[PDB]
RNA sequence: CGGCCGUAGCGCAGCGCCGAUGGUAGUGUGGGGUCUCCCCAUGCGAGAGUAGGGAA
RNA sequence: GCUCAACGGAUAAAAGGUACUCCGGGGAUAACAGGCUGAUACCGCCCAAGAGUUCAUAUCGACGGCGGUGUUUGGCACCUC
RNA sequence: CCUCCUAAAGAGUAACGGAGGAGCACGAAGGUUGGCUAAUCAGGUUAGUGCAAUGGCAUAAGCCA
RNA sequence: GGUUCUCCCCGAAAGCUAUUUAGGUAGCGCCUCGUGAAUUCAUCUCCGGGGGUAGAGCACUGUUUCGGCAACCCGAUGCAAACUGCGAAUACCGGAGAAUGUUAUCACGGGAGACACACGGCGGGUGCUAACGUCCGUCGUGAAGAGGGAAACAACCCAGACCGCCAGCUAAGGUCCCAAAGUCAUGGUUAAGUGGGAAACGAUGUGGGAAGGCCCAGACAGCGUCGAGUCGGCCUGCGCGGAAGAU
């Protein structure tokens, strides 16, 4: 999980979801493209 | 790093800086890179801007930059207290108005410009916008 | 023909010219009413003071 | 020139005969 | 061509313009030949989409004003400073 | 920590001391000058500072006259 | 000899020069905001430029 | 007849020490702590050149940008002489 | 003590604010009359001013007798 | 340091200049008392004035970028407290005219106090457009001013307390309960307790708007099928993350 203020896609795999209040991005592919607004 | 070759004077006063911006139009080249807000550029921004913007178009095209940095900043060292005279001039800046133009580009494609100008303005402490030249 | 000028608001942290121009009109206090002639001159006392007054003509 | 070199040589002498108030033989 | 529609001002100066702007319009005149200058208001949105074309500025226009069809050339316009807006355009009759 | 300034002079109180349409009395000065920023016109005198002043009573006058579009000041005798 | 002081001077409209209308900038007073700067009401309103004038 | 230049000029004529000290005063004014501030400091973030065989983002993050803390070095002299 | 800026288009206006000068010179470098016109490489004062800076200066206040 | 009864009227200053002066003092400014004198003074309107600030501009002094011809020169682009071929608003000086004002003005004389100012607004220097910092200009308040508001809170907002009233109307600010007054009306927005601390930057949050591309010659997604819209930028309203502190 990266943790950071600016959650992007980083590749055509991973998909933008708000879960909770919290911005997510998360990759079928890539494991390290797992991101948490925070 | 940009800065006077000379100058009449070596100190200058704070000042302000309201208004308005002249130089709003893109004038030499295709796209530019406009201030939306207010403040200082230092010449250490303005260089970090350029290399940003440079390296993204590989040294295709042309780069103009609209500003220069002709307003001299001192400051005053650690552990001294104040007065005994205006401090040592450290930096320079432009002062940014909103509508400066702050850099031009051509012979590039406008979508490589976006890219270039959106890698710039990452290094500016002033909000910005991409223009496109116009007729009139 | 005359107009009548009632102060509105106070005078206190007023600008020097504006009080005198209360005084120039005879206003002494919110909501004392003063008639006085309708000329250009006691129309441009008026204007200067337009926020503090309200004029019944 | 002679004529505009005389024209400035005139020119003291007839601005303090102005300032005089004096009647010119010109 | 391009068909403006526009309305006489009823007021002038800043504080007049300034209320036109801030009700998606904007002042502009027309002016050129014999016949006095004749100021105008122009919608905003409309204007500014129709000079995204080129066109706009090289060609003759016609601006409808009260019925009447005059028929004009774009001479100058005055851009907002940073917004993609227009301010201000002057017409010459042509 | 010390500074190569911290000068100046006194203030010299120059400029425009009677107006345009300003009775003077003869002697009265109209205007202290550096130079001859305006210039003597009728019934007005030039000092050796350059100061102007009435040679007559009357009413101070500002024209501007002549090719170099200069400004003088004149008394009209009132 | 003067008035006038570039619409008046140069060159031979090509320049200088003059110059609206509208908009913009600024700003007195009152009020307001997210207040390093702005906005609203009202009054004043450039400079530059544009149309035009112009060979006194 | 004055570099009476400390230039409205104390006298014609004048340097220091005190931790051996002393008096009148001041928080009108410093040293401590508090306060305001946050340049500096410390911590976090934005952009991503590049390093990382390949691959900017495992790890690191040049040139620059934005904050947070009150937390170092300081600024100020508001409280207490 | 002088000049400029700060100084908010009358005057004045502070700081251990920003920049420079004076503590003289000259019996002509003063008075007046007559005359004259610069830098620069055609131009039009971009020169000059006993010495700072500012304002002036061609009718010259500049240059010569 | 302290300075002892009462009531009534007026009412400062914390500035300039000088000072072996800087927390002292003197003259002037500002207070008071007395006397005398002009439409003397103020506000507004109109008229006569000089501006070189704001803004602007780039011929000049400097600075600055690009191009054409590394100078000059020509074209294009900016910048200036100590630049100005331009140039306001205001302010100030003068004149005229009403109305208003307890002469509000000036002179002379008796008596002073004061010459540590503070914050707030606006224009600035300094400092980091740091400081409840420092230094000027100017207005306001405190000082020397109570009342109401801003929870509390000299200096902010409203407003100037002669005395009494168990009357009434309002100002700022308010009206669900603490706590006086709308659980008021109509149309919207927000779902964050946002409101009620918030930056670069990040995001299919959600409302509005103006254009567009493609679409029953079948789009868009998923699997030729398929049968209605779909797509992604711009502008704007309100929210979301970014967001760690010590009883
Ligand atoms: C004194 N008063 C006007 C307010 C007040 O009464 C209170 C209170 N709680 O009662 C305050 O909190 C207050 O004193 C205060 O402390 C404030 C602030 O600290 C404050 C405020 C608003 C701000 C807005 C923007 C910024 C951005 N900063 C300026 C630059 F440094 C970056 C800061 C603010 C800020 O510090 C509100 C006031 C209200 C005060
Ligand atoms: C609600 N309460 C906690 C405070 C309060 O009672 C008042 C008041 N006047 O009574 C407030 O003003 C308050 O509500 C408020 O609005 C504040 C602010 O607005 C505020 C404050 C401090 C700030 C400090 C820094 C900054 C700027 N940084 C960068 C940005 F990301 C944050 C802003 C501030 C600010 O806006 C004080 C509070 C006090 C509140
Ligand atoms: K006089
Ligand atoms: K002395
Ligand atoms: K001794
Ligand atoms: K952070
Ligand atoms: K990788
Ligand atoms: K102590
Ligand atoms: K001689
Ligand atoms: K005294
Ligand atoms: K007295
Ligand atoms: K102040
Ligand atoms: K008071
Ligand atoms: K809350
Ligand atoms: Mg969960
Ligand atoms: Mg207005
Ligand atoms: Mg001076
Ligand atoms: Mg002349
Ligand atoms: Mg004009
Ligand atoms: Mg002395
Ligand atoms: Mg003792
Ligand atoms: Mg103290
Ligand atoms: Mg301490
Ligand atoms: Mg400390
Ligand atoms: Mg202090
Ligand atoms: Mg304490
Ligand atoms: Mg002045
Ligand atoms: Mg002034
Ligand atoms: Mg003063
Ligand atoms: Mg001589
Ligand atoms: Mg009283
Ligand atoms: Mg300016
Ligand atoms: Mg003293
Ligand atoms: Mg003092
Ligand atoms: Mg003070
Ligand atoms: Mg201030
Ligand atoms: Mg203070
Ligand atoms: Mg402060
Ligand atoms: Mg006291
Ligand atoms: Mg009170
Ligand atoms: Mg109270
Ligand atoms: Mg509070
Ligand atoms: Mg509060
Ligand atoms: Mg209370
Ligand atoms: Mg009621
Ligand atoms: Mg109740
Ligand atoms: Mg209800
Ligand atoms: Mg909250
Ligand atoms: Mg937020
Ligand atoms: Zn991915």
């Amino acid at each position: 999980m990266k943790v950071r203020a600016s959650v992007k896609k980083l590749c055509r795999n991973c998909k933008i979801v708000k879960r909770d209040g919290v911005i997510r991005v998360i990759c079928s592919a890539e494991p390290k493209h797992k991101q948490r607004q925070g | 790093m940009l800065q006077p070759k000379r100058t009449k004077f070596r100190k200058m006063h704070k000042g302000r800086n309201r208004g308005l911006a002249q130089g709003t139009d893109v004038s030499f080249g295709s796209f530019g890179l406009k201030a939306v807000g207010r403040g200082r550029l230092t010449a250490r921004q303005i260089e970090a801007a350029r290399r940003a913007m440079t390296r993204a178009v590989k040294r295709q095209g042309k780069i103009w930059i609209r500003v220069f940095p002709d307003k001299p900043i001192t400051e005053k060292p650690l552990a001294v207290r104040m007065g005994k005279g205006k401090g040592n001039v450290e930096y320079w800046v432009a002062l940014i108005q909103p509508g400066k133009v702050l850099y031009e580009m051509d012979g590039v494609p406008e979508e490589l410009a976006r890219e270039a100008f959106k890698l710039a303005a990452a290094k500016l402490p002033i909000k910005t916008t991409f223009v496109t030249k116009t007729v009139m | 023909k005359t107009i009548k000028i009632t102060q509105t608001r106070s005078a206190i942290g007023r600008l020097p010219k504006h009080k005198a121009t209360l005084l120039g009109l005879g206003l002494r206090r919110i909501g004392h009413t003063v008639e006085r002639e309708d000329t250009p001159a006691i129309r441009g006392m008026i204007n200067a003071v337009s926020f503090m007054v309200k004029v019944e003509e | 020139d002679k004529k505009s070199a005389r024209i400035r040589r005139a020119t003291r002498a007839r601005r303090k005969l102005q300032e005089l108030g004096a009647t010119r033989l010109v | 061509m391009f068909t403006i529609n526009a309305e006489v001002r009823k007021e002038q100066g800043k504080g007049a313009s300034r209320r036109l702007r801030a009700a998606n319009k904007f002042p502009a005149i027309i002016y050129g030949g014999k016949e006095a200058p004749l100021a105008i208001e122009l919608d905003h949105d409309k204007v500014m989409n129709m000079q995204a074309k080129a066109e706009f500025y090289s060609e003759v226009l016609t601006i409808v004003v009260d019925g009447k069809e005059i028929k004009v050339k774009a001479q100058d316009v005055q851009r907002h400073p940073y917004k993609p807006k227009l301010q201000h355009i002057d017409f010459v009759r042509a | 920590g010390s500074t190569r300034n911290g000068r100046d002079s006194e203030a010299k109180r120059l400029g425009v001391k009677r107006f345009g349409g300003e009775s003077v009395l003869a002697g009265s000065i109209i205007v202290r000058q550096r130079g001859t920023k305006f210039h003597a016109g009728a019934n007005v005198g030039c000092g050796r500072d350059h100061t102007l002043f009435a040679k007559a009573d009357g009413k101070v006058k500002f024209e501007v006259k002549g090719p170099k579009n200069r400004k003088f000041i004149s008394i009209e005798a009132e």
